């Protein structure tokens, strides 16, 4: 395994997002990529990455391997590199350690990170058909979440032709925000109205330095897929509905 | 209460 | 029934914000000419007065008299969830039981409502009618906070000379003890301190308290602080469409 | 009777605050040559020596020879209501009890009076091996490396000079080489040195920063580490104690 990146600012942003909701984590490198997919200590959230291999200069992954990380350690060593630096990540003999450079132009870092043993598993992700899906601004999705969390520990989300709206009820008061199709783009197919936990929903927008735009789609009984978009890949986030 | 996404497939 | 709009929600934000430290509960009370809320904080030492008229609010109407009970903080939180460019609209009932408010993206996005369960205040009045002051300054907010700010971390109190020879505040503390002097001075506008003098005044007063007093700063980029001896100092901030205002006792 | 002006004072506030944290109270001795000051952590671990020079004071003068214990945090409260742009003048009476200080900017005037206490060798050498970097690199590398652990290893060759961790997290090394472009990495060398310091002291030093663009780190072994950070009118420097 060696992958290089131009910008060392965008893997520190994943493991942001991520870190706080998963501890430990496999991830799988592949000929395709480095994906990761895992879920949260209570089983209530699932986390899946992919980081295609067009977003790495030189990368080669011969055969398939499985990194076993504490997220933290990795983000605590991804802050030692500057934001305009280039990484490179190698693991050569053992998958006891993965070996970091930073470099710029000029000088050059390198770190090891101490692996772990995780176990391998599939939670299989059935694909579908989601009756209402929302595409907006990430930094309102951020900014309602951040703002509706200070007033409860639940929102439900409803979505009609009335357009889609968070509510709230808590001990200070109650509300609602709403959007509509005006940028904000939506389509139901039919509408739907679930619950949701905004401790969760508030660590999903920890990626939102990742991507200007956010996706949530929803179906009744199926849980919420937020999805956010970059180049080269994609971090997405599943949770339960109460 | 909260529910598992083994509640929902998974 | 009460309907009343702002062009926007940032002033009232950092009206609560100066607010909310030294007052927990406050009736608003309103009126054909605005609203206004009187309070005092815990320790009945410090006296805030606050006034938004009419002229502030688009299509403004309050038909009858109305006192409206609230959490400051409640208030803020749910006040927070407006942008600063947003279109807020209050309303209440004739219970009343709950206040309304309504942020509007009004350029034109999303809408939010929100409601804020009230809570029964005693309606107690409090007497500072008003008075011709001896020494009055008027000074950049700024300089205000940062002399108080500092202040502060050398004592719990400043004492206050008003005189023909400008305004200067004193310590003394553990650490040691001094004073900044402000003379009269005109910048050709904002910068400038001007005082006016009938008489000489000296009085002390607490630093936890004008420190509080120095979270109005972003409401207005001028103070004024005015005093006579034996009388509660008059630290005011002055709004387009009106004021907020601080008395506080001298020691 | 001592009397001494600065023309900004800033730079008396970011002396004290790089100071403080490490020695709580000290002398300041002043004579006609300056104003210096030598002192230890709590741990006798490492030492501070300040020196501003009687050329960084507009019309100073110190008569005769006195020493000035002060508690710095005191000091330092009291200067932070100073504005950077305003003339500092430092004024003590032939007694004396109390240090006055004048802040003047043309023109609002304070001046202040900090109490005073009663407060009680460095073998010159030429070591083995130096750098100079930018100081902005140096903290960096030393923040960087704190994160990871509580002591750093430093080894001095023509490979260049060498920082290296090993933590729990794992372990890192950073290598600077002799580069020529205030940016540039100077190294001088008599013969290879390899010593291990606390983290937690470099870092300490390392706020001293902003008195300073180039910083210089000498060492020698068995012999206390040299942090120094020149200024227009003396210097501050660290000696550190290695593990």
């Amino acid at each position: 395994l060696e992958a290089r990146f131009q910008q060392a600012a965008l893997l520190k942003k994943l493991l942001d997002a991520i870190k706080e909701l998963v501890t430990d984590a496999n991830f799988d490198c592949n000929d395709n990529g480095i994906s990761l997919q895992a879920m949260d200590s209570s089983h209530v959230a699932l986390v899946s990455m992919l980081i295609k291999s067009d977003g790495f200069e030189p990368y080669r992954c011969d055969r398939n391997i499985a990194l076993g990380i504490n997220l933290n350690a990795l983000s605590k060593v991804l802050r030692c590199a500057q934001n305009e630096d280039l990484v490179t990540l190698k693991a050569e003999d053992t998958p006891e350690v993965l070996n970091l450079v930073f470099e710029s132009e000029d000088r050059i870092s390198d770190y090891d990170v101490k692996l772990m043993d995780i176990d391998q598993e599939h939670l299989g992700i059935p694909d579908i058909e989601y009756d209402a899906t929302i595409t907006m601004p990430a930094a309102e999705f951020q900014r309602i979440t951040r703002d509706l969390l200070t007033l409860s520990d639940s929102v439900t989300i409803n979505a009609s032709k009335e357009g889609v709206r968070f509510s709230c009820k808590g001990d200070i008061g109650n509300g609602s925000t709403t959007l509509k199709q005006h940028s904000i783009e939506i389509s139901l197919t039919q509408a739907v109205t679930l619950t949701f936990s905004l401790k969760y929903l508030a660590q999903f927008t920890k990626a939102t330095p990742l991507a200007t735009r956010v996706t949530l789609s929803m179906s009744n009984d199926v849980p919420l897929l937020v999805e956010y978009k970059m180049e080269s890949g994609f971090l997405r986030f599943y949770l339960a509905p109460k | 209460i909260q529910g598992s996404l083994m509640d929902v497939g998974m």
